């Protein structure tokens, strides 16, 4: 399997939050952001594998992630992701 | 949870350079997806609202992607 | 089955915890499903040996007693 | 402080493991709900000293399962660690 991808259920039910509820989304327009999705996981991935793996360290951590967010313009994404980890912790 | 942890940690070893992952990694990602897939879907239905309909389209998600610098590496994967 | 989120903050209620592994909550949750499914099995023993169709209390406590495997339960659960 | 699993989680599992005819008092699940945070307290404690012992600072899946056959519970482990192999 190279490519793989979040259950479009999930994915599509993230998308109905996210507009009003008169609003509709297309079969095709779900699927996308179901592929964009997994590209911007890869994407981040790839960053914070870099910087880990140049720690000699074998396990990409939080620090990684979020380093690689601020890298790769999602610097805005960092903030409420720490919040989310205090809640667990 | 609201997104398969299990999923998105076999999306981060599609990597060659991943093959075991920390507990937060996945963790991360899942709210990190959660708040992009709300974050282009909005951008997307802004276009959608501006052109009064009320059914979002792939075009829009494209278009959306063109429009925001943070969506450049998107630029490849929706083509017209 | 099981939240893992809620199995970890269980496992921190002890103070000599502090940091726990990804696999923890993992092994936890289907531990904890084998234990509860094994000690409700166990119980309805009791509720058969009365005929009954409704698992109560009293057979929780009652297969608590009769299995060394529960011994650590026997404070837990009196009857 | 003490923290039980939800009880509905719990009420799911007791029914799944008792005939189609068989109900489930208000008391049983609540107990077994009881039972089941002190079964995980019980293993982790124990898994605590393993891992304190060498120096080490985060309970993995080893410190559990050595807990698991120490404290009486060692027909777990055989399962527990084929479950820990096809997720990995």
């Amino acid at each position: 399997e190279q490519d793989i991808y979040l259950p479009i259920a999930n994915v599509a039910r993230i998308m109905k939050n996210a507009i009003p509820q008169t609003g509709k989304i297309a079969k095709d327009a779900k699927e996308c952001v179901q592929e964009c999705v997994s590209e911007f996981i890869s994407f981040i991935t790839s960053e914070a594998s870099e910087r880990c793996h140049q720690e000699k360290r074998k396990t990409i951590n939080g620090e990684d992630i979020l380093f690689a967010m601020s890298t790769l313009g999602f610097d805005s994404y960092v903030e409420p992701l720490k919040l989310y980890l205090q809640k667990f912790r | 949870q609201e997104l398969p942890l299990a999923r998105i940690k076999k999306i981060m070893k599609l990597d060659e350079d991943v093959k075991m992952i920390s507990a937060e990694a996945p963790v991360l990602f899942a709210k990190a997806a959660q708040i992009f897939i709300t974050e282009l879907t909005l951008r997307a239905w802004i276009h959608t609202e501006d052109n009064k309909r009320r059914t979002l389209q792939r075009n829009d998600i494209a278009m959306a992607i063109t429009k925001f610098d943070q969506f450049d590496f998107l630029i490849d994967i929706v083509p017209r």
